[PDB]
């Protein structure tokens, strides 16, 4: 989908800095609830299933 | 030829002319049954004869400056019973600072608020009007609420007023701001209290105020009035919105000029243009405009997301790859800069 | 995490001149020389340094293969205005961790070779400069 | 860049000429006689040009 | 684009000396040297220079054929008149890309060589020189 | 018109010192230093040079085989009476164009040896000389 | 070099039109003049090729 | 506690000069000198001084880059006007332990330098000056 | 914003004397002494002082290449009438500001040198002067 030519300049402020996320280790773990069964691999904290409870969560 | 001429001549003494200002250009509409087109107005003097003396008068309040007379004024002239949308068109292809229109209706001013916020946000070119009676939350659109301006024994509406207002304000320098700016020329205003002023300065109206002394304005602020944590306090001020526009425009002029098209689109350019941009901010910084310690960089956060969008894996690649990584035509930079403001609020305690 | 192979070598470095690609270059250098007064400190041996300040001083050496430095100062140069330059030098070894990129500014030449060529020789240009400022792009 | 000949074409032309693909070396293709038909295949990338520059200031 | 071929062999050089052809030159050379002043800035660190002009130093060597220098220059010399002559230099390699030309005007020698020789050593003559103009003629 | 057979050979050199032909020359020379003065001019960047004179300045160094220079000059030095000489130098190669023949006059010496030998070493003697005048005879 | 905002000297005027027009028309395939700052000049430098394949890429 | 470090540079000044910043200051003095008066008691062997009052000196010395001075006091000096002028001196070292400013008044300045030219040299200008009041800003 | 071009080098000044042009310039200075009165004010520590007067100074040295300055005061000088002449002088660098243009009036020489040689070096002159007024012409 291309399109015109895109020449913008923006003003903003006050970024904030983030927690380096490593590649080291591998945790096993288990948990129960009665629903979204079978194994789950997750990467960070945004791609969480929401079938777990919040008590699952913590 | 002719023959040798050697003319002494004896003349009394003339007034001097105030000095004229490279910085701040203007951009008037009349409405006249005469004389239709576009005309640049250098000075006072030359003013076409077809205009209306009122149209003169409008010309005349616009010409005088705070500091310094404005640059440059652009008046284009259209007779009437026509929609202001053909004007906007004529004046989107020239280069202008603010707009001011003394004749004016209701819907003629939510034509030329929604114009201009049309190109501030989409067409990314900064420019500003001001208004007599709008609402608009925008920053470049300024909001002058004064009623019944006497001048020289005469009546000035706050809708016919905006074209000194615009002067003013194109007059002065970078520098300094309108804040507390007096004008000689204004004689009365009518009555009004310091609680309301105190209202209207916090809902963001640039209102006239009654000091001791001459009249001057109070405070110096935009018609913005909604925060958020992009845009803070700092984009209510018009001095630093004038020098933020400012920075924008040259930078715009540089890339467009040397770099749209004209050289590929590699990692030794992007490193190249990377070292322009970083001149031209050592050289404004020479000149006080802006804080030093400024910087210039790639954006790597950017590149990485839209080498991610086009479905490279990213696995097994160093930053540096990441870094040098071919972007089809796209160049992704950050920087970082800093400005001050003015003087404005002094208190002073004293043990007797 | 040291093997012999990651000292950089001098054959993968690179150079622009005032934006321009030189090919035709054999050796760049570039360095800050500090400027350093003795203090002595009474009721201690030892003396003391004070920081001042800094020098910048290079050179540029290159194949004699066009007029370069002709065109780019030769005129300028007898009117009495004197221009100042930006360069850029890479190094990237293939077999190093990274690359090394530093621009070079405010240069200023020290002086302006017309003709040098002898029977039986090949041609070679030596431009020594200074300089004031400089940026870092891509460090180790 | 890199230039070869062109194997795809080659094998489709003895295919279409009767010949029999089947028990045969990769080299022993590439060296075929292929009457007065000649196949190559060459191999080379250019870039674009800056269209589209992003710009992000911080105060 | 670059060539170790497109480097010039100085062996294709020529020289024109008060409008005469020496066929017998070894070696030509010519340079200016610029005078620069620390001017040191408040406020920063890395001390500037400022160009104030600059000398004109070269020198000619040539195998010694003939008397041409004394012809030149010895009997003016004594009188305490001093002469000023031009030279003129062309670089002119079939495998490089053009020719270089430059006139090297106003030139005044440094001393003059009477006699030089050694047993079993072929003769030569080394003649320095100052200048102060010059012109381009075809710079590539 | 030039072959390296015209380059003029030292072995062909001859020398008269004092009217007394020597043999024995290993090596003879003799130059003019000229002396210049710097001189700015309002307006023009290149720096101009004033000619005010020069220095004759030569040397002979030859095989030690007789007291040619203890006979020349070693008891007169003493008495406080300077001596001067006059040298001719002939210079004459049969492949070369023609003869080149100097003679130069109100000659110096600059020192004296009385003794200089080293066991396994032959014997050498350097003699420096300054000068004021000169002739050409039969210049090329 | 690219053909992109390219400018026209010897045009004078254009008809009025949008810029989203111009975008869906670019996206179309498409060469078209656009009016911008200064004098008018070329929108963009695509050709008509618009089906996107395996075999032939957005380049 | 004495460090080396600690030492002011004199790279870091700065100063103004009647409300207007000057950035091609070079050097900036000022000294105040007592007035005392010898005095000798009766049976006592050494002599002991009366303090008096004071007399205030000081110079400034810049780049010549503009006509600062001429417009600051030479149509005034003409027609029997002296004008006084306030000066502010600050000097601030990052390594130091603080900054230092002092605001010198009532200067009267002793001279105006018309011109002062070199060929060969830059541009310099030296202006000393009376005062007689000062204040502390930001003491260590 | 002090940048170090543009400092003002004194190669690039001109002088004007008697409405004809020196172009043998060397050296050119011109300067205001004011006249101050030391003032004790009752109550008051620090010496003020008071504006009098000024007085006019100047020095122009030149390159000997003719007599100038004999044909200038010589024969007038002798008779007992004195001249009084009109000196411009103008500093016009490339790379400053602008250029700076001062007229100094009623000048009157202080000597006339007759003659001053000397075997080795070239020759010089230097002419002091006083001065009563001046004007600006281009100022900066």
């Amino acid at each position: 989908a291309i399109g015109l030519p895109s020449i913008n300049i923006s003003f903003k402020e006050l970024a904030t800095t983030v927690k380096e996320r490593s590649a080291r280790g591998i945790i096993a773990m288990v948990l129960k609830d009665a629903k979204a069964l079978g194994l789950n691999e997750i990467h960070e904290k945004e791609d969480i299933p929401v079938d777990l409870s919040a008590e699952n969560k913590e | 030829i002719g023959l040798p001429s050697i003319n002494i001549s004896f003349k009394e003494l003339a007034t001097t002319v105030k000095e004229r200002s490279a910085r701040g250009i203007i951009a008037m509409v009349l409405k006249d049954a005469k004389a239709l087109g576009l005309n640049e107005i250098h000075e006072k003097e030359d003013i076409p004869v077809d205009l209306s003396a009122e149209n003169k008068e409008y010309i005349n309040l616009a010409l005088m400056g705070n500091v310094n007379t404005p640059n440059k004024l652009l008046v284009y002239v259209i007779e009437g019973e026509a929609d202001i949308q053909t004007a906007l068109d004529f004046l989107e292809t020239k280069e202008f600072n603010y707009l001011c229109m003394p004749k004016a209706v209701e819907a003629d001013k939510t034509a030329i608020k929604n114009w201009i916020i049309k190109l501030r946000d989409i067409d990314k070119v900064k420019v500003k009007a001001v208004l007599g009676k709008v609402v608009g939350n925008h920053e470049g659109i300024i909001n002058f609420t004064t009623e019944d301006v006497l001048v020289g024994e005469k009546k000035y509406s706050v809708d016919e007023f905006t074209s000194r207002v615009a002067g003013l304000i194109a007059g002065t320098p970078l520098s300094q701001s309108v804040t507390y700016t007096k004008l000689s020329d204004v004689v009365d205003i009518p009555k009004m209290t310091k609680v309301d002023a105190e209202s209207r300065v916090n809902k963001g109206e640039l209102i006239l105020i009654k000091e001791a002394g001459a009249i001057r304005i109070a405070r110096g602020v935009n018609s913005l009035t909604e925060l958020t944590a992009e845009k803070g306090e700092m984009f209510q001020k018009i001095k630093i919105v004038d020098t933020l526009d400012i920075i924008h425009s040259d930078i715009r002029k540089v890339i467009i000029d040397d770099y749209i098209g004209k050289v590929t689109n590699s990692y030794d350019n992007k490193c190249l243009l990377i070292v322009a941009i970083k001149s031209y901010l050592e050289e404004l910084e020479k000149s006080a405009l802006i804080e030093s310690d400024s910087t210039v960089e790639i954006d790597f956060e950017a590149q990485k997301s839209y080498l991610k969008s086009k479905g490279v894996d990213l696995s097994y690649m160093t930053l540096q790859e990441i870094k040098e990584a071919n972007t089809g035509s796209k160049v992704f930079l950050k920087a970082k800069i800093k400005v001050l403001d003015a003087m404005e609020d002094i208190d002073l305690s004293i043990e007797i | 995490n040291m093997e012999a192979r990651n000292v950089m070598s001098g054959t993968w470095g690179e150079l622009w001149l005032d934006g321009n690609k030189v090919a035709e270059v054999k050796k760049f250098q570039a360095k800050m020389e500090f400027t350093k007064e003795d203090i002595i400190i009474a009721g201690q041996m030892g003396t003391d340094t004070k920081y001042m300040g800094y020098k910048g001083k290079g050179s540029i050496t290159l194949y004699h293969v066009s007029s370069r430095m002709h065109k780019l100062i030769g005129e300028k140069i007898k009117r009495g205005s004197e221009p100042r330059f930006v360069a850029i030098s890479k190094l990237n070894d293939p077999d190093s961790y990274g690359a090394e990129r530093i621009a070079v500014k405010n240069i200023a030449f020290d002086d302006l070779t017309l003709a040098d060529w002898e029977v039986g020789v090949k041609g070679e240009i030596e431009a020594p400069f200074t300089f004031t400022e400089y940026d870092f792009l891509d460090i180790i």
